[PDB]
């Protein structure tokens, strides 16, 4: 309902940047998708930058998981796939391809 | 307002000191709010009622 | 020390109250006088003095209870601005439900104004059925009864105030008035109006008088108990828990009585 | 009733006829108690109470001025 | 007439003001139907779908849309179920000509009507009582644990007035086929014009407790046509 | 006055029930309601004793 | 960039089985009176 | 359910049934009077929900 | 009133004690609930 | 035994050991030393400046982060306080259970609290 | 036992002393009703020879337990005595001496009931009390006077009930909370205590007029004199109509709290809530005289008296519609009290439909005092009074005592009765809508099947009660066993689906209301030092 979108993704990033251990980043992300807000691409960036510096790989198996599957939003794929491909060769957290086959 | 309900009160209002002795034959124009069956006496001496005050009806 | 029971005993206005019987023995009280009176007007036995005793008792367990209530106020304290607040709150709602009480009792005849109905009455006033009218009887004892009320809101007012010499005499022009009116009252026990043979339209009346006559029985017994309260001297002008009761009591009274004397006696005359 | 009686009835216009009875009941009681010799000014309601009204308030009515306690208001004529 | 045994809707009409009763009726049940059907199917879709959703939508208070749809549809709703009450309402209390007046007095377990209307021989009133016939001196053929001895009679195509009383406690004048329920007080009347238009038979029993033997409360309505409410005036 | 202080101290001395002010009083009324209520209530139900069974059958 | 939906397939696809499922609920729902009316002697069966 | 409608069972065995009624002949008089007096002509004239 | 520790005090029961393994208190309770029925329809009439 | 003055806050032992002195003909006594109860001890406090059961929130607009977590006064083993954001109602009422040596956090809030009670023997 | 229980003046341990009574009574007056349904079967004597006067007793027995001695001390007082001084987080509500009367008041009423069913006079004119009918013309004997002095009794403990909960609601209510903050059960409560206080004095005064005509040879709505009766209908359903709301809207209040807590989302509206709650309080005033259509009155009366109905409907739907607003968008975990809430949506909101569709002004020619009404009202106290209570105990149990229930019989026994009440109550609107008549022990020849399946359904429904009753027996001797093992849930709140489950373990139970935050029930005076809210 006519809210920027702006305003929260900083609070987002600036909350990943003083995030100590992965309590604030659990709530950080439980509440952004709270909201209808699907994630861009540069929030769940930096929350998996957040999520190395705390050093838990399932926070980051979690978070691909709940981007594959949060809203219907009529079904779009492409829009996940890139929004996977970019996070997941930008640095390397290779996750997906074991729970899937198992 | 005390002085002159007093005097109202003994002007006309005593009448009904000799109302305990009148005829059953010059009865108010009153209707259907009396004169009908009424509770059975089972408890009690005084004229089928708690209080012994023949005075408000003459019909039993 | 002070810091831990201040917290421990101030949010607690409530005393560790003893194993206290009072439920059990009232509620016995009440059912013993149920199923007496229901023995008695019919049924098997028709002992009217073992009934008129388990009254005496539940009267007196009721007393009992009622000077506690305000014994404990000034002898064992422990109240704070909360609990007084809540205690009067207690106060205003029962005489608001005594309120609702008189204007059943007013509303039991009060609706047939325009005579809506047709037949079994429905006619204001109600022409023919003249007996001895309850009404302007006992309006000489209306009237002097609002002169006493207005005649001591303000006395204890300064009572209130000052609770000395000035509130004796207010006390004891209260008490004398009540007297009178309980004299009074009584005058007119059996012959007051007329008796309940035929034609309910003052007998109505006469009830609803009746069943009234207890509430200030209960304020004589108020008054009473703070007499012998203050004859002891425990109770100074301090947490005059009963003071403000018979004040909120008679500045209710007499507006619930003005409201009486409103209608019920010019209206429809 | 042959089907036909009066018709359209707009005496009164509000649906609720409680307070009926009492006036088309006194002045058809005054007519015929006063005069008797023709019923011309009260020939116009001669249902409104053999049919139109209860006709155990007419009984009861002719009983009580037999009696004399009428459950009406009106005179000793 | 005779309740239909296992029905499901209201029994068969008899008069215009019962048919025009179950038009309303019906025409309010459409609605209702159409709101339940509504708030089951999306209760069923909430369950049936949200069940699995992982993640609750927390942040959603305000709705100003669907607050001022449904805060202004019941408006338009009620009334719209409204007003066919009342213009059915002014349409039945008419009182347009009620050419019958018969007493109907509910007794202590029994109902003894007395016909002031008509006479029988000479401006003579007519009355008698109804009393349910026993169970166990029950003749062969007729309905149990209802039918009497002696009934009341009725005129058809015409207009009637069922004067209600009572004499010690408060009976119930209850006959759905006829489209006619009004209460028995003690001592207050009551004035219901009843106008048939069909002939038959027609049932009832008083909807009001009277004590312990209400099990029992025969209240049968027989429609005759002319001349044959002439033939039964003058035998009774 | 001159008694409600010391009573009051003697009274948080001595955390005793009954309150001290009716002892008499309360062992006067004690016994009383068993020896009336019990012995009236009885009656109740022990005179319907020979009253109790109206099987009312019929067939 | 509108990648599949076109909400109409996907919504038909989900509502149909469920509208059908529902409409079939309400059915067993109001034929078991009818069952009860079949299987009593309504018609002396 | 089958507890709830065995237990129902046996009660109604053991309550047994003493209506002079409800029985075919019963219910054809019904219909035979109702069609004399011609009542619930669009509806179900049978009355008869037991044997 | 500062003496129970809050496990089973909030009941009237005991698990102590060979007097009632919880199933006399319990065949006590249907059976008086089931006595004012019972009794209601015994002393007019057959259960 | 006797009247006690009580006059400060700091010199009463025992609750019903005061009563508070009146008079019995005269004027009326003032409203300082003759109330039976522990009124006294809150009407003479707001007579001098002493409240009684504070109703101050406590501080919503710090986070209380792990280098300063907020700070509640209750000397007894547990408490309970929440968080409603940094303004007075900001999400969904909510509240922890903070422990003696242990810590608590709120959530969606993000507001770590902590129990601080009076040294006791 | 005596020095604790008997002599009890704390209102935590008196809670569960009316959590007993109510168990008890429930438990007897369902027995009974399962025999007034199994002489309904079939037409006749089947159970009961003669006397219809014993069918009809046991009729107003059945309606008088569970309306005023089983359900209003169960709800308004045992969970309002638990609950509201619980969640204000007040260490003791003002005065434990009123609950405490007003508890012990109860169970002779219950023997006067039981000897007045007892003697042979009995008390056989419907839990309304209508004269001439309970008077001495027609009923002598003890069994008015001893219903007069019951219900006598349980408006005194309910008025003492709704003082304790004003004062102890409005005069010490914790810091933190406010007018704006405050929650809904205790609104609900609270709006419950207005209307009983508002309602209570004026069917006190009637019922004293009554049992005065009675005695003193006097008649006031008896014809006896020139009286009418239709007053004390007048002022019998002035108190009764809120006498419905006061048994229905803390049910409101928990149905709301469950359904909060278990859709991990927060309410909406909570302001409107309070709005809709408040405005049925107040408006259930405005239609003291609509549930006597049939007297006659004008026309004009009618059409105000359906008008304030149609109004007083509308806050119901706005509630419907925040619920259906709490639960949408949400996640679900179908645990019993979900399903409770679920029937209650559905079957509540569906007989209120059928009420409103009743409450036209001249639709009682076709409904009232039939089987019509018997099937509205079975309908809303069932889903509002069972099942609330249902929900209510399923829903705090495993805190206020600490010990669980079998999930899996309790999903059974939700499954029986559901099936069981809408078995039962469906086939009565049909019953009504043909135009059969009420309070009949033997009925005409046309809905016997009907009758059939309501008492098939009766039994299944009482089969549930005993089951429930086994349930909690096994919850009372086995909840240790029960907790270890994997027979019961034991965290009604699942993680949020992002959280991970070591971190889960200092994240137990977090919602909106301090009573689930608590430890085991601690000692009665508990909270030492009062909470604050920031
Ligand atoms: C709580 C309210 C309540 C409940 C539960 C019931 C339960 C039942 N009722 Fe009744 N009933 C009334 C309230 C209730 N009733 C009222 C107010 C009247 C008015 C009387 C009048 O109209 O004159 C009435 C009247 C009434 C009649 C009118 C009879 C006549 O016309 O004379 C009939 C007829 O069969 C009937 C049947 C039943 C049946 C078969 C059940 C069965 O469902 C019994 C099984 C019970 C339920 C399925 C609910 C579970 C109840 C419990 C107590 C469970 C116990 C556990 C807990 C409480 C924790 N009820
Ligand atoms: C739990 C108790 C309870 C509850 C909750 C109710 C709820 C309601 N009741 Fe009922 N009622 C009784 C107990 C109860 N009742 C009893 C005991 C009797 C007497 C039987 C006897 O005497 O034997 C009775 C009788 C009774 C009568 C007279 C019938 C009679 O002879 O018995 C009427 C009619 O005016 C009525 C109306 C309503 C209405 C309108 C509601 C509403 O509050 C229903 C609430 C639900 C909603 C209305 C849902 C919200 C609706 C919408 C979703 C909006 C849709 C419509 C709009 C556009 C506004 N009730
Ligand atoms: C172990 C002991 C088992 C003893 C078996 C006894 C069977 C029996 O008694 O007959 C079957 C019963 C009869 O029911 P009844 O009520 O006793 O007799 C009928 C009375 N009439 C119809 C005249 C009103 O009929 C029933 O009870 C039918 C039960 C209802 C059908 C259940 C269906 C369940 C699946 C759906
Ligand atoms: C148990 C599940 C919950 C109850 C559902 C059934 C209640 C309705 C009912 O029991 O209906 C009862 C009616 C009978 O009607 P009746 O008059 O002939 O009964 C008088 C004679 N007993 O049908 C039935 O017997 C159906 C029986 C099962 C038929 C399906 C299997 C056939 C093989
Ligand atoms: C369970 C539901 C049974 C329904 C039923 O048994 O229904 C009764 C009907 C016939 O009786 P009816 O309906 O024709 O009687 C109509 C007029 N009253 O079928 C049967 O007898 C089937 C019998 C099956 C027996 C199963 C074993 C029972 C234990 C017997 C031990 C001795
Ligand atoms: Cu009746
Ligand atoms: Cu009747
Ligand atoms: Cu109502």
């Amino acid at each position: 309902d006519e809210e920027t979108f702006e305003e929260f993704t900083a609070r987002y990033e600036k909350e990943f940047d003083e995030a100590y251990d992965l309590f604030e980043v659990q709530r950080v992300l439980n509440n952004c998708f709270s909201y209808d807000l699907v994630p861009a691409p540069a929030v769940i960036e930096k929350a998996l930058r957040a999520a190395r510096r705390v050093n838990d790989l399932p926070t980051a198996i979690r978070v691909f998981e709940a981007l594959k599957y949060k809203v219907e939003n009529e079904d779009q794929y492409k829009a996940y796939l890139d929004e996977l491909k970019d996070v997941r060769q930008e640095l390397g957290v290779p996750l997906k391809e074991e729970l899937f086959p198992s | 307002t005390a002085v002159n309900t007093y005097f109202v009160e003994k002007e006309h209002a005593e009448h009904r000191e000799h109302l305990k002795h009148v005829p059953d034959s010059e009865w108010p124009r009153d209707y259907e709010f009396m004169n009908i069956r009424s509770k059975p006496f089972f408890w009690g001496d005084g004229d089928k009622t708690l209080f012994w005050n023949p005075v408000v009806n003459r019909h039993i | 020390m002070t810091h831990l029971e201040r917290s421990r005993h101030q949010q607690h206005p409530f005393h560790m109250v003893m194993p206290s019987p009072w439920p059990i023995v009232v509620s016995f009280a009440l059912l013993s006088l149920a199923l007496s009176t229901a023995l008695t007007m019919h049924g098997y036995i028709g002992n009217m003095n073992m009934v008129y005793l388990a009254l005496f008792v539940l009267l007196t367990s009721s007393i009992l209870w009622f000077r506690d209530i305000v014994a404990e106020a000034t002898y064992l304290g422990d109240h704070t601005m909360a609990v007084r607040k809540g205690i009067n709150l207690g106060f205003l709602m029962f005489v608001l439900s005594e309120v609702l009480i008189f204007a059943g009792l007013f509303w039991a005849y009060f609706h047939s104004a325009m005579s809506p109905d047709v037949t079994l009455g429905a006619c204001w006033p109600p022409v023919g059925i003249e007996a001895v009218q309850p009404t302007e009887l006992p309006l000489l004892n209306t009237i002097i009864l609002l002169s006493s009320g207005a005649t001591v809101t303000y006395s204890h007012h300064a009572l209130i105030a000052g609770n000395r010499n000035k509130a004796l005499s207010g006390l004891l022009i209260t008490f004398w008035l009540i007297v009178i009116f309980v004299t009074c009252q009584y005058i007119e026990y059996t012959n007051a109006a007329f008796t309940i043979s035929d034609g309910v339209y003052g007998s109505v009346f006469y009830a609803g008088t009746g069943l009234h006559f207890l509430h200030m029985v209960m304020l004589a017994a108020m008054l009473g108990v703070n007499y012998w309260r203050m004859r002891n001297y425990h109770l100074t002008a301090g947490h005059h828990v009963g003071y403000e009761t018979t004040i909120i009591y008679t500045h209710v009274l007499d507006v619930i009585w003005l409201f009486l004397y409103v209608v019920f006696y010019w209206w429809g005359v | 009733s042959p089907l036909h009686t009066v018709g359209f009835d707009a005496r009164f216009p509000q649906q609720n006829q409680t307070k009926h009875c009492w006036q088309s009941y006194v002045d058809y009681h005054k007519c015929v108690n006063m005069k008797g010799e023709d019923f011309a000014p009260c020939k116009v309601f001669w249902k409104t109470y053999n049919a139109l009204c209860p006709l155990d308030w007419i009984e009861k009515w002719d009983d009580q001025r037999e009696k004399g306690i009428f459950a009406g208001d009106i005179n000793s004529d | 007439d005779v309740p239909t045994p296992y029905a499901c809707y209201f029994q068969d009409s008899a008069t215009p003001n019962q048919e025009g009763i179950l038009e309303l009726h019906d025409n309010i049940m459409f609605y209702l139907l159409v709101i339940l059907g509504l708030v089951s199917w999306m209760l069923y879709t909430i369950v049936m779908t949200y069940s699995k959703n992982p993640i609750a939508y927390k942040y959603i208070k305000h709705g100003q849309t669907i607050e001022v749809i449904w805060t202004i549809f019941p408006a338009v709703i009620l009334l719209i179920i409204a007003f066919p009450s009342f213009i059915l309402l002014y349409l039945c209390d008419e009182v347009i000509s009620p050419a019958m007046t018969i007493k109907a007095i509910g007794y202590q377990w029994y109902w003894k009507y007395e016909y002031s209307d008509f006479i029988n021989d000479s401006g003579e009133t007519v009355e008698f009582e109804s009393y349910v016939i026993p169970d166990e001196l029950l003749e062969e053929g007729q309905l149990r644990l209802l039918d009497t001895d002696t009934s009341m009679v009725v005129p058809v195509d015409t207009h009637i007035r069922f004067v209600v009383t009572a004499a010690d406690v408060i009976h119930d004048f209850a006959i759905p086929s006829l489209g006619i329920k009004v209460d028995a007080t003690p001592g207050r009347l009551n004035q219901v014009s009843a106008l048939i238009q069909r002939e038959g038979v027609f049932y009832g029993a008083c909807s009001e407790l009277c004590g312990t033997g209400h099990a029992n409360m025969p209240i049968k309505i027989e429609a005759v046509s002319l001349p044959k409410f002439l033939e039964w005036l003058n035998e009774q | 006055a001159n008694k409600v202080i010391q009573l009051q101290k003697i009274f948080q001395s001595s955390t005793k029930p009954l309150w001290w002010r009716h002892p008499r009083s309360a062992l006067y009324l004690y016994p009383f309601y068993a020896i009336f209520a019990v012995a009236v209530v009885t009656p109740l139900l022990y005179i319907p004793n020979a009253i109790r069974g109206i099987k009312a059958k019929k067939a | 960039g509108r990648i599949g939906e076109s909400w109409v397939i996907t919504e038909g696809r989900r509502l149909i089985p469920e509208i059908f499922q529902w409409s079939a609920v309400l059915s067993v729902c109001l034929g078991w009176p009818g069952a009860v009316y079949f299987f009593s002697k309504a018609r002396k069966a | 359910l089958l507890f709830s409608v065995g237990l129902f069972a046996v009660v109604r065995m053991a309550g047994g049934q003493d209506a002079k009624t409800m029985n075919k002949e019963w219910q054809l008089k019904s219909d035979e009077y109702l069609k004399s007096k011609n009542a619930n002509p669009w509806g179900g004239y049978s009355q008869v929900q037991s044997k | 009133v500062h003496f129970k520790d809050g496990v089973y005090e909030n009941i009237p029961f005991k698990v102590k004690g060979r007097k009632t393994p919880y199933a006399l208190s319990h065949f006590g309770f249907f059976a008086i609930g089931f006595a004012v029925p019972f009794v209601a329809c015994y002393v007019q009439l057959k259960k | 035994p006797v009247v006690k003055t009580a006059q400060n806050l700091a010199e009463v032992n025992g609750p019903e050991t005061l009563i508070g002195p009146g008079a019995k003909e005269g004027t009326v006594p003032t409203d300082l030393d003759q109330e039976t109860g522990l009124a006294r001890l809150e009407l003479l406090g707001k007579l001098e400046g002493i409240d009684v059961f504070d109703t101050k929130p406590l501080d919503s607009s710090r986070k209380g982060t792990m280098k300063d977590p907020i700070i509640i006064e209750s000397y007894d083993d547990y408490r309970y306080v929440g968080c409603t954001g940094s303004p007075a109602g900001s999400h969904t009422i909510m509240w922890l259970k903070p422990t003696v040596n242990e810590v608590a956090r709120c959530w969606e809030c993000g507001s770590v609290y902590k129990l601080n009670p009076v040294g006791v023997p | 036992m005596v020095q604790r229980w008997l002599y009890s003046t704390n209102a935590k341990d008196i809670a569960v002393l009316y959590f007993m009574l109510a168990i008890f009574s429930g438990m007897a007056g369902t027995a009974m009703s399962l025999i007034i349904r199994l002489e309904l079967a079939a037409p006749g004597s089947q159970y009961l020879h003669g006397n219809s006067q014993l069918f009809n007793v046991l009729v107003v027995g059945h309606a008088v337990l569970m309306i005023f001695f089983l359900v209003m001390p169960a709800l308004i007082g045992g969970f309002g005595n638990y609950l509201l001084p619980l969640m204000i987080g007040a260490t003791d509500t003002a005065f434990p001496r009123i609950n405490n009367i007003a508890f012990w008041v109860l169970p002779m009423g219950l023997v006067c009931l039981v000897t007045s069913t007892l003697v042979e006079s009995g008390a056989g004119t419907g839990w309304t009390v209508y004269p001439p009918l309970s008077s001495i013309q027609a009923h002598s004997g003890p069994s008015v006077d001893l219903a007069i002095f019951a219900l006598h009794l349980t408006s005194i403990s309910s008025l003492l009930g709704a003082i304790n909960f004003i004062v102890t609601t409005l005069n010490m209510r914790t810091n933190g909370m406010t007018m704006h903050k405050l929650p809904l059960f205790v609104w609900s409560i609270f709006i419950t205590a207005f209307l009983l206080l508002l309602s209570l004095p004026v069917l006190s005064a009637g019922i004293t007029m009554l049992l005065l005509d009675r005695n003193f040879n006097t008649s006031f709505f008896e014809v006896s004199g020139g009286g009418d009766p239709i007053l004390y209908e007048h002022l019998f359903w002035f108190f009764g109509h809120p006498e419905v709301y006061i048994l229905i809207i803390p049910g409101f209040g928990i149905i709301s709290h469950v359904v909060s807590t278990y859709s991990k989302k927060p309410v909406f509206g909570e302001i409107s809530m309070v709005y809709a709650m408040a405005s049925i309080g107040l408006l259930g005033f405005l239609v003291w005289s609509h549930h006597m259509y049939i007297v006659g009155l004008d026309a004009d009366t009618r059409a105000y008296f359906t008008s304030a109905t149609m109004i007083i409907a509308i806050p119901t739907g706005i509630k419907i519609f925040s619920w259906l607003a709490t639960i949408h968008g949400g996640s679900i975990r179908l645990a019993t009290p979900m399903l409770y809430a679920i029937a209650f949506l559905f079957l509540f909101t569906m007989g209120g439909l059928t009420g409103v569709a009743l409450a036209n002004a001249s639709l009682d020619v076709a409904f009232h005092d039939t089987y019509y009404v018997v099937g509205h009202f079975h309908y809303v106290l069932s889903m509002g009074a069972i099942f609330s209570l249902f929900a209510g105990y399923y829903y705090w149990s495993p805190q206020i005592l600490g010990l669980n229930y079998n999930e899996k019989l309790a999903q059974i026994q939700f499954w029986l009765i559901f099936i069981g009440a809408n078995v039962i109550f469906f086939p009565m609107h049909f019953l009504g809508i043909n135009g059969m008549p009420r309070r009949i022990p033997d009925y005409p020849d046309a809905f016997a099947g009907w009758n059939y399946v309501a008492s098939i359904g009766s039994f299944i429904a009482t089969l549930s009660l005993f089951l429930f009753i086994y349930i909690l027996y096994d919850q009372l001797v086995n909840g240790l066993n029960n907790k270890v093992n994997n027979k019961s849930v034991i965290y009604n709140k699942a993680p949020d689906f992002v959280e991970s489950n070591t971190i889960f373990n200092l994240n137990t139970v977090k919602s909106s209301s301090i009573e689930f935050l608590l430890t085991s029930p601690p000692a009665v005076h508990s909270f030492n030092t009062p909470a604050v809210q920031s």
